[PDB]
C-alpha cells in the first residue's frame, strides 16, 4: 500500500513531458509554477525499519513551497484518498 | 477563563442594577371618565388604564 | 386609543389594528397587547404588578 | 503487551482533531463545575461565619 | 499644627488578600450609621438595595426603607408629596445642599460618606483612629468655640464633637455597645460603603491565582516543548581547507 | 503615489464614477462635523436634547456644522444609492470582493445613520431607537433577550442614549477602515467603465485627469450641501424630532428618515411580523446575489437595450417604494406599496436575469 | 469522504458550545 | 497595475497638442448643444417610461386617496 | 487575506536570542487592546456633563454588571501601560536599538500620545485630582509667548476648566487611542524594513528563525505574566497605584494641600518642581521627554549594545537609579532636604544622557583601540 | 526580509532533535541554579551600586526630613 | 438673546429685570428671589407640565422655543391656527 501511495505522489523532473497535465498533484504543481528540478518519493527498507518519503532539488526560493505541497499531499493521502487515484497508483 | 472573561463584558451591557429595581403602581380610578384611555409612565413602558 | 377600524387603538408606525380589549385584529402585530397583573383594592383604586 | 495512559490518551482522544476537541470542549465543561465549586468552597471556608450565607438563617423567614 | 500623627494599623478581619468583610459587622456598623452620623452625614450613592443580599434580608430592607419619608411627585395636581420610602430610594439626605449644612453646623461640612474610606489616607485605621481619639487640647493649644482637638485630624482642630460613646445606641443582636465596638463596626460598614465589590473581588482573586498557578507552567512547558529544537541544537563548521 | 499620482485609470469613465470619492469626502465632513458636536454634546437623556439646542443656539457656528452633519448624511445616502446604482448597471459587481465589502460598507452607514439620529433625543429619535432595535425580536427563541441586551432594559432609557453615543462615534472609523480594504480590492483590478469592455488599452494617470475631475466633484456636492445648510436646512428633516421624546406618546404620522423610506415601504406592505423582517432584511441582502443572478455575455448595461429599461423600472419602482413610505397605511396606499414590493423582488430576481438572457439569444451567443 | 464524520464533530462541537458558552 | 506591465499594443499611432496650444472650448455650444441632443435621444425611450407610469401612479393613487375621504366621491 | 498576515507575523524572520526584554511591544500592544475594550464599555455607560460625570462613575463601579472590574481593569490597566512603556524605552536605550531612527522617533511620539491620553482619560471622572491635573497641565501652555495664555482658554472653551473642558476632554480620550493604534502599526512597518536588534547589538541575519511558533509561545507566555500582575492590582490592590484625593468630587475652590500627580508622572513633576522659574520649567519639562529623540545623534560607542560595555552599563543604572530618586522626590513635599535632591538628581539626569554617556562610549572605544 | 534573502551562509552544518524525542526541561536545577548564580554575579556590580546610592540618599534625605520637623527650643 | 436682535443691552436688561427668579442657595442654605438679569431664560409659567395641564383643563400648551420648526406649515401654520377660530359646523359638538 505504501508503494501504491507514493506511485500516486510519484517522481519529476523538468525534462518530463506531462507538465501541468500530469496526475500527480504535486508533480502538476511543480511543473506549472516550477517549485523544483525534480522530486523521488522513495520507500527505503530494511529488515525491520526504513525511510519513507520523498526527495527533491530546487532553487534556494522555492524549499518552502516544495515542502507545503509535499506534506499536504501526504496530508490528503491519509484523510482523503480517492479510488480513482489508487486504482492509478 | 475566556468564558468567564467575556461573559462579564457581555454581563455589563444587560441591565444594570438599578433598572431592575420594581415596583407596583396605585391608581385612582375615579379620576378615569368613562370613555377615557388614561396613559402612565410604569416599569419602562406605557400602562393603559 | 380611539383610532382605527374598531374604536380600539391604532399603532401608527405600521398599521396595526386593536380593538377596545386590546385584541390585534389588522396589520403586522402578531399579539395581543399585553395584560398586566392587577388588583382591585379598596376606594376605587387597582394596584398593577 | 499493555501501553500506558498518556499512549491511551493519545490514541483516543488527541490523535484524531475532532475528538481532540470533543474531548477540550467536555473538559472544560467538566473542570469549570469542579474548579469553582472547590474555590468557591475554599472562599467560603476561610471566611466561615463571615458571609451573608453563613448567617442569613438567622433573619429569614421571607 | 503642621505636626502629623498616622493611624496604625488595626487587624480587621477583611485585611487578608482572601479575607471578607463581616457581614454581621456590617450590619451593625450600618445600625451605627443610622442611628449616629446619618443625621449629618450624608451617604448619597447608597440605596436600600444595596443592603439585600449584604446584611439584611429584602423585606428587613423593605421595612428600613419605610421607616423614612422620601419625596415624590409631582401628582396630577403637579405637586410634590412625601410616601414612605422604598428599595429604590438611596439614603435621605440630612440636608439639601452644603450650605445648608454648614449653616446646621457652625460653618463646617460633613462631608458624604459614601466614599470616605477610599478618600482617606490609612482608610478605616484612620477613621477608627479619628473616632476613638478625641483628647484634651495638649498645654498651650486653645481652640476656637465650635472646634474640638483632635490629634488625628489634620491641624487637629476638628468641627465634628466626638459623635460615639459607650451606649450611644443598642444593637439589634445584644452586643455591647462601647466606644470602640461602635467604631469598629461602623468602619467596617464604611468599607462596604465606599467597596461594595469588596469580597467578589477577592472571590475572583483566588480563582486568577489557582488558574495562573496552573497556566502558567504549562504555557512555560509549551514554550521549553517548542524551543528545546533550538536549545539542543548543535553548530559545526567545516570550512574547505 | 502608485495607490494615487501614477495609477492607471480608464480614459472613459463618467460622471458616475465620482461617487466614490464624493463619498469619501462625505466620511470626512462627517468625522470633522461629527467630532466638533461631540466635544458639546452630552448623552444624558435630561440633557441630550438640551445639549443640541445649545450647539445651535449657543456654540459659536454651532448651528452651522450640525446642520451640515444633520444634512451631510443625507448627502451621504444620495452618493450612496448613486454609487450603488452606477455598479449595478456597468457590472461592477463582477469585482465580487469590492462588491461584497461595499455591501457592509452600506448596512454600516445605515446603522450609522441610525444611531445618531437617537441622539438628539426628539420624538423620532426615540421611536425610531425603539421600533428598529425590535427588528431584533423576529429571531426566534432569543429575539426579545437580543433587545434587551442592546437597550440595557426593559424600554429604551438611559443606558440606551448613552451606549449609542458611543457607537455612532467609533463605527465611522470602522467604516473608514472598511473603506480603505474596499479601495485594496479595486486597485487590484482597477476601474470598469461605461462600456464594460477592458481599458487596458487606453489606460490614463489618475492624476492630473481625476484629480482635477473630482475636485469638480466635491466642489458640485459642497454646493448641492451647501443650499440645503444655507437655504432649507430642515427641508430634508422631520419636524417631529424638534419635540423632545415622549416614551408615553407616538406621534400619529410617524415616518422613517427619507434614506430609509423606500425599505420601510417594503416592511410595512407584509401584515406579519416575521415576514416584513425577512423582507427588510432580504431588500438589502439582496445586493449580494446579484453577481450569481448575472446572465448577459456582456458586463455593462451600455449595449444592453431590455436591461436598460428594466434597470430604470427599479429606480421608479424604489421612486414609487419612496413616495408610498411616506403616505398612511390606507388605501389604495397599501396596495401599491405590496405591487411596488413585489415588483422590486420581481425585477431583480426574475425579470433583469430573464432580459439577460433574451439579449443574448438575439445577439445568437 | 471523511467529511461526514469530519463534518459530524463540527456539527457537535458547533451545538456544545452554543449550548455550554451560551 | 502599473504602467509597463497592462497590456500588449502593436501598430497604434497617437498624436496630442499641448494643452496650452489649444482651446479649452472649442465648438463648446456649436457642437455641444447638438451632442447634448443627440444623447438625449438615444436615451429617452430607454429612462423616461418608467418615471412616466411613476407619475401616472403617483397622481392616480393621490386623487383616489382624496375622493375616498369625502362623503360623494 | 493570507499574506500579510502571513510574511508579516508567521514567517517573520526573528534573532534566535532576543529576551524577555523584547517581550514589551507585544505587552505594550495588548495593554492598547485592553485600554481600548475596557475603555469603550466604560464609554456606555459614562456621561461627561459635570453635573453627572462623578456619578456615572459610581454607577458604574456599584450598579453596572462587572462595572467595578471594567473600572479598575481600565485604571490598572494604565499603570500597566506605563510599566510596560518604560521598560520598552529602558530596552531601547541599552541596546542602542534607537539606531532604528524611523522607529525610534515614532515611538517617541507615541510616548507623547500615550502621556496625553492618560492624562485626559484621568480627568473624566471628575474628582479633585482630576479638576487640578486639567487645570495645571492645559496651562502648561500658558508659558507659550503672546498667545499661551489664549490658547490655553480656547483648549479649556472659556476662562477656567469647566463644562466644555469636561466634554471635550472625553471626545479626545475617545479618539486618541486609536490614533495611537494607526501611529503603532507604523511603528511596526518601520521595524519590519529591518527586523528587530539583539541583546548583543550584532547583525542576526546568521541565525534567524520563524516568529511563529517561537516567538508567538513566548510572547502568549508574557500576555499570562501581564495579566497576572494586571489583576494581581485589580483583585487584590484596585486603589494601590490610585490617590485617594480623586474619590472626592472636584471643588474649584481648594487644591488639596498634597496634590501629587500620577506615579508615571512623577519623575517629570520631580524635574520641573526643581526649577524656581514658570518657562524654565516648562521647557525642564518638555526637554525631559524630546531628549530621547537625540540620543541617536550622541551614541558615540563602535558598539551598539551595552552588553559588552561596562562603564555604559554602570551609568545606565545610575540613570535608571536616578529616575528612581526623581519619583521618589516628586511624592515629597516641597521643602529641605528634597529640594535639594531633586535639583541634583534633575541635574543628573540631563547630565549622564547628554555627557556622561557619550564620554563613556569614547573611553570605551580607546579601551578596544578603536 | 524574507527567508531566502537574508544573507550568505557557508560550511555549518546544524543538528537538532525533534521536540518529541527530548526533554523541555534537562537539567533545570542542576544546571539552571548554576547559570543563574553566574549571571547574578557577572552583573551585580554594574547594576547594583547605582541603586544602593538611591538607599543611601533615600534615607538620609528620609532622616533629614524628620529631624528638621522637630524640636527645635528657642 | 435679545440684545442686537429686538432690543439694546439695557432694555434687555430693563425687561429682565421686571421679572423675578429663583436663586440660592445663599449662605443659610436658603433659596431666595432677585431681579432677574441677561443670563436669564424667560420664566416657565408652571413648575412642571402636571401643574400646566391642571391649569388648562388637561391640555398641554407645548414649550415655544421652537413651535415654528416643530410644525409642518411653521408660521403658515401658526399665523393660520391664531386667526382661524371659527364656530364649529353644524352636526359637530365639542366637549366642554
Ligand atoms: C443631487 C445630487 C448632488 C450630488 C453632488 C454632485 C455630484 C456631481 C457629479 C460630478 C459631475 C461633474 C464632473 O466632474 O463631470 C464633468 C462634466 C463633464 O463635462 P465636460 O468637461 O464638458 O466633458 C465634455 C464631455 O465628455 C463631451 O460631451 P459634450 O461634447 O456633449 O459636452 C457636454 C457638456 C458641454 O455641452 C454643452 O452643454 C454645450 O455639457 C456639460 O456637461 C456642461 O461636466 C459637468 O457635468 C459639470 C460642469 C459644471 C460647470
Ligand atoms: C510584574 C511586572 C510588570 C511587567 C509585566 C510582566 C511581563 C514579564 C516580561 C515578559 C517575560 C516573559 C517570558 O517570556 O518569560 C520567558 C522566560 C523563559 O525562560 P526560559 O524558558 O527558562 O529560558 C531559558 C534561558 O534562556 C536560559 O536560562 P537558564 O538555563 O540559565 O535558566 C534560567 C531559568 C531556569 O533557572 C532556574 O530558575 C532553575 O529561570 C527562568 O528564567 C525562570 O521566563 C522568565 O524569564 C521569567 C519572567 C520573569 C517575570
Ligand atoms: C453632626 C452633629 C455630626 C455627627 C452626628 C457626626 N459627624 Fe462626622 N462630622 C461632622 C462635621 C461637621 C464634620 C466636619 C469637620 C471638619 O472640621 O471639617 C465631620 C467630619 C467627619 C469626617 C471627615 C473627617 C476628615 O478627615 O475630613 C468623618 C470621617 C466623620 N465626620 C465621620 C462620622 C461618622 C462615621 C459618624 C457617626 C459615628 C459621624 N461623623 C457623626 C458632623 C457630624
Ligand atoms: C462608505 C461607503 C463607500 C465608499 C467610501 C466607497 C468608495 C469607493 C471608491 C473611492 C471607489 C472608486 C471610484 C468609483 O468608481 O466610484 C469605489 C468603487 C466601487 N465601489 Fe464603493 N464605496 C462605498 C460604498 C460602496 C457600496 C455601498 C457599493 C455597492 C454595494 C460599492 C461598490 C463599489 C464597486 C463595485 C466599485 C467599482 C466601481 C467601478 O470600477 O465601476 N461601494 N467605491
Ligand atoms: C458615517 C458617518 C456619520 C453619519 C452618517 C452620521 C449621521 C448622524 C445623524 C443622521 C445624526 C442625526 C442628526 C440630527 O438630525 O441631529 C447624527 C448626530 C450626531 N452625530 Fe453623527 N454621523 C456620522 C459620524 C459621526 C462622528 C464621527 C461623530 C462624532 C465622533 C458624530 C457625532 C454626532 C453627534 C455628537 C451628534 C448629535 C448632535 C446632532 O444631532 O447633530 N457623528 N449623526
Ligand atoms: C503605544 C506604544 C508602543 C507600542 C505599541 C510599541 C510596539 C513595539 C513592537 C510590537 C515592537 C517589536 C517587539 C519589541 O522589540 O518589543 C517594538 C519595537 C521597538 N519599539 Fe516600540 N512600541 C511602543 C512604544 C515605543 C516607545 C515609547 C519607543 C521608544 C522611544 C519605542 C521604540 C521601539 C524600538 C526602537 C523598537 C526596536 C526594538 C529592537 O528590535 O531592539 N516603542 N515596539
Ligand atoms: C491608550 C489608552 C487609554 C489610556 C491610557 C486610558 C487612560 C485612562 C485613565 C488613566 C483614566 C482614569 C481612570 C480612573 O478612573 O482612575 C481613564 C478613564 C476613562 N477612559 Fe480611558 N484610557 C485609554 C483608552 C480609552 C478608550 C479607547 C476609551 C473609550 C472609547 C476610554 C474611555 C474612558 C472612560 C469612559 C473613562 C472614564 C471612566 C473611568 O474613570 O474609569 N479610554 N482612561
Ligand atoms: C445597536 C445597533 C443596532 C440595533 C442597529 C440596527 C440597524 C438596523 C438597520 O441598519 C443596518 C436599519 C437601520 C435599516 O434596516 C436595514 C433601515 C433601512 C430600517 C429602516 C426603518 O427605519 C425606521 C425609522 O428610522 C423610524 O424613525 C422614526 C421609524 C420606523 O418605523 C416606525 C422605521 C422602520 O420601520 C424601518 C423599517
Ligand atoms: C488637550 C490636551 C492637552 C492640553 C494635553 C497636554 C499634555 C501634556 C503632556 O503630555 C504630553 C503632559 C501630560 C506630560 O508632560 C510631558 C506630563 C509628564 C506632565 C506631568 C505633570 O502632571 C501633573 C499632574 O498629573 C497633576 O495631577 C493632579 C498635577 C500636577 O501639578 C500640580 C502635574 C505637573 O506639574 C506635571 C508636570
Ligand atoms: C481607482 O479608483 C479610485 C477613484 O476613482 C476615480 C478615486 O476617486 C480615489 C480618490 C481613489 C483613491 C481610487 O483608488
Ligand atoms: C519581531 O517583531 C515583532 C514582535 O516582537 C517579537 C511582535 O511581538 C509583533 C506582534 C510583531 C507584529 C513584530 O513584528
Amino acid at each position: 500500500a505504501l508503494q501504491v501511495a507514493n506511485a500516486i505522489i510519484g517522481h519529476y523532473d523538468c525534462t518530463y513531458g506531462g507538465g501541468a497535465h500530469l496526475s500527480s498533484p504535486l508533480a502538476s504543481i511543480a511543473a506549472t509554477n516550477k517549485l523544483c528540478q525534480s522530486f523521488q518519493t522513495f520507500n527505503i527498507c530494511y529488515a525491520d525499519t526504513g525511510l519513507l518519503g520523498a526527495h527533491f532539488v530546487c532553487d534556494h526560493m522555492s524549499i518552502d513551497d516544495m515542502m507545503f505541497v509535499l506534506q499536504g499531499q501526504w496530508m490528503r493521502l491519509c484523510t482523503s484518498a480517492t479510488e480513482s487515484e489508487v486504482l492509478r497508483g | 477563563a475566556a468564558k468567564n472573561v467575556v461573559s462579564q463584558f457581555v454581563s455589563s451591557m444587560s441591565a444594570s442594577a438599578d433598572v431592575l429595581a420594581m415596583s407596583k403602581i396605585e391608581i385612582k380610578l375615579s379620576d378615569i371618565p368613562e370613555g377615557k384611555n388614561m396613559a402612565f409612565k410604569w416599569r419602562g413602558k406605557p400602562l393603559f388604564v | 386609543a380611539n383610532a382605527g377600524d374598531f374604536g380600539g387603538y391604532y399603532c401608527p408606525c405600521h398599521g396595526s389594528h386593536y380593538d377596545a380589549s386590546g385584541r390585534i385584529r389588522k396589520g403586522p402585530a402578531p399579539l395581543n397587547l399585553e395584560v398586566p397583573s392587577y388588583e382591585f383594592t379598596s376606594d376605587d383604586m387597582v394596584i398593577v404588578g | 503487551v499493555a501501553p500506558t495512559l498518556t499512549a491511551r490518551l493519545y490514541s483516543l482522544l488527541f490523535r484524531r482533531t475532532s475528538t481532540f476537541a470533543l474531548t477540550i470542549v467536555v473538559g472544560a465543561l467538566f473542570f469549570e463545575r469542579a474548579f469553582d465549586q472547590g474555590a468557591d468552597a475554599i472562599y467560603e471556608h476561610i471566611n466561615e461565619g463571615k458571609l451573608w450565607k453563613h448567617i442569613k438563617h438567622k433573619y429569614e423567614n421571607k | 499644627s503642621d505636626l502629623e500623627l498616622h493611624p496604625p494599623s488595626y487587624p480587621w478581619s477583611h485585611r487578608g488578600l482572601l479575607s471578607s468583610l463581616d457581614h454581621t459587622s456590617i450590619r451593625r456598623g450600618f445600625q451605627v450609621y443610622k442611628q449616629v452620623c446619618s443625621s449629618c452625614h450624608s451617604m448619597d450613592y447608597v440605596a436600600y438595595r444595596h443592603l439585600v443580599g449584604v446584611c439584611y434580608t429584602e423585606d428587613e430592607a423593605k421595612a428600613l426603607a419605610e421607616e423614612v419619608e422620601v419625596q415624590d411627585g409631582p401628582n396630577e395636581d403637579g405637586e410634590m408629596f412625601m410616601r414612605p420610602g422604598k428599595l429604590s430610594d438611596y439614603f435621605p439626605k440630612p440636608y439639601p445642599n452644603p450650605e445648608a449644612a454648614r449653616a446646621a453646623n457652625n460653618g463646617a461640612l460633613p462631608p458624604d460618606l459614601s466614599y470616605i474610606v477610599r478618600a482617606r489616607h490609612g482608610g478605616e485605621d484612620y477613621v477608627f483612629s479619628l473616632l476613638t481619639g478625641y483628647c484634651e487640647p495638649p498645654t498651650g493649644v486653645s481652640l476656637r468655640e465650635g472646634l474640638y482637638f483632635n490629634p488625628y485630624f489634620p491641624g487637629q482642630a476638628i468641627g465634628m464633637a466626638p459623635p460615639i460613646y459607650n451606649e450611644v445606641l443598642e444593637f439589634d443582636d445584644g452586643t455591647p455597645a462601647t466606644m470602640s465596638q461602635v467604631a469598629k463596626d461602623v468602619c467596617t460598614f464604611l468599607r462596604w460603603a465606599a467597596e461594595p465589590e469588596h469580597d467578589h473581588r477577592k472571590r475572583m482573586g483566588l480563582k486568577m491565582l489557582l488558574m495562573m498557578g496552573l497556566l502558567l507552567p504549562l504555557v512555560y512547558a509549551m514554550k521549553r516543548h517548542k524551543w528545546s529544537v533550538l536549545k539542543s541544537r548543535k553548530l559545526a563548521y567545516r570550512p574547505p581547507k | 503615489n502608485n495607490a494615487f499620482i501614477d495609477l492607471p485609470a480608464p480614459s472613459n469613465i463618467s460622471s458616475w464614477w465620482n461617487f466614490g470619492s464624493l463619498l469619501g469626502i462625505c466620511l470626512i465632513l462627517q468625522i470633522l462635523t461629527g467630532l466638533f458636536l461631540a466635544m458639546h454634546y452630552t448623552s444624558d437623556t435630561t440633557t441630550a436634547f438640551s445639549s443640541v439646542t445649545h450647539i445651535c443656539r449657543d456654540v459659536n457656528y454651532g448651528w452651522i456644522i450640525r446642520y451640515m452633519h444633520a444634512n451631510g448624511a443625507s448627502m451621504f445616502f444620495i452618493c450612496l444609492y448613486m454609487h450603488v446604482g452606477r455598479g449595478l448597471y456597468y457590472g461592477s459587481y463582477t469585482f465580487l470582493e469590492t462588491w461584497n465589502i461595499g455591501v457592509i460598507l452600506l448596512l454600516t452607514v445605515m446603522a450609522t445613520a441610525f444611531m445618531g439620529y437617537v441622539l438628539p433625543w426628539g420624538q423620532m429619535s426615540f421611536w425610531g431607537a425603539t421600533v428598529i432595535t425590535n427588528l431584533l425580536s423576529a429571531i426566534p427563541y432569543i429575539g426579545t433577550n437580543l433587545v434587551e441586551w442592546i437597550w440595557g432594559g426593559f424600554s429604551v432609557d438611559k443606558a440606551t442614549l448613552t451606549r449609542f453615543f458611543a457607537f455612532h462615534f467609533i463605527l465611522p472609523f470602522i467604516i473608514m477602515a472598511i473603506a480603505m480594504v474596499h479601495l485594496l480590492f479595486l486597485h487590484e483590478t482597477g476601474s470598469n467603465n461605461p462600456t464594460g469592455i477592458s481599458s487596458d488599452v487606453d489606460k490614463i494617470p489618475f492624476h492630473p485627469y481625476y484629480t482635477i475631475k473630482d475636485i469638480l466633484g466635491a466642489l458640485l456636492l459642497i454646493l448641492a450641501l451647501m443650499l440645503l445648510v444655507l437655504f432649507a436646512p430642515d427641508l430634508l428633516g422631520d419636524p417631529d424630532n424638534y419635540t423632545p421624546a415622549n416614551p408615553l406618546n407616538t406621534p400619529p404620522h410617524i415616518k422613517p428618515e427619507w434614506y430609509f423610506l423606500f425599505a420601510y415601504a417594503i416592511l410595512r406592505s407584509i401584515p406579519n411580523k416575521l415576514g416584513g423582517v425577512l423582507a427588510l432584511a432580504f431588500s438589502i441582502l439582496i445586493l449580494a446575489l446579484i453577481p450569481l443572478l448575472h446572465t448577459s455575455k456582456q458586463r455593462s448595461m451600455m449595449f444592453r437595450p431590455l436591461s436598460q429599461c428594466l434597470f430604470w423600472a427599479l429606480v421608479a419602482d424604489l421612486l414609487t417604494l419612496t413616495w408610498i413610505g411616506g403616505q398612511p397605511v390606507e388605501h389604495p396606499y397599501i396596495t401599491i406599496g405590496q405591487l411596488a414590493s413585489v415588483l422590486y423582488f420581481l425585477l431583480i430576481l426574475v425579470l433583469m436575469p430573464t432580459a439577460g438572457t433574451i439579449e443574448n439569444k438575439l445577439l445568437k451567443w | 469522504r471523511n467529511w461526514v464524520p469530519t463534518a459530524q464533530l463540527w456539527g457537535a462541537v458547533g451545538a456544545v458550545g452554543l449550548v455550554s458558552a451560551t | 497595475r502599473q504602467f509597463g506591465h497592462l497590456t500588449r499594443v502593436r501598430h497604434v499611432i497617437t498624436y496630442s497638442l499641448s494643452p496650452f496650444e489649444q482651446r479649452a472650448f472649442p465648438h463648446y455650444f456649436s457642437k455641444g448643444i447638438p451632442n447634448v441632443l443627440r444623447r438625449t435621444r438615444a436615451c429617452i425611450l430607454r429612462v423616461a417610461p418608467p418615471f412616466v407610469a411613476f407619475y401616472l401612479v403617483y397622481t392616480w393613487g393621490t386623487q383616489e386617496f382624496e375622493k375616498s375621504k369625502r362623503k360623494n366621491p
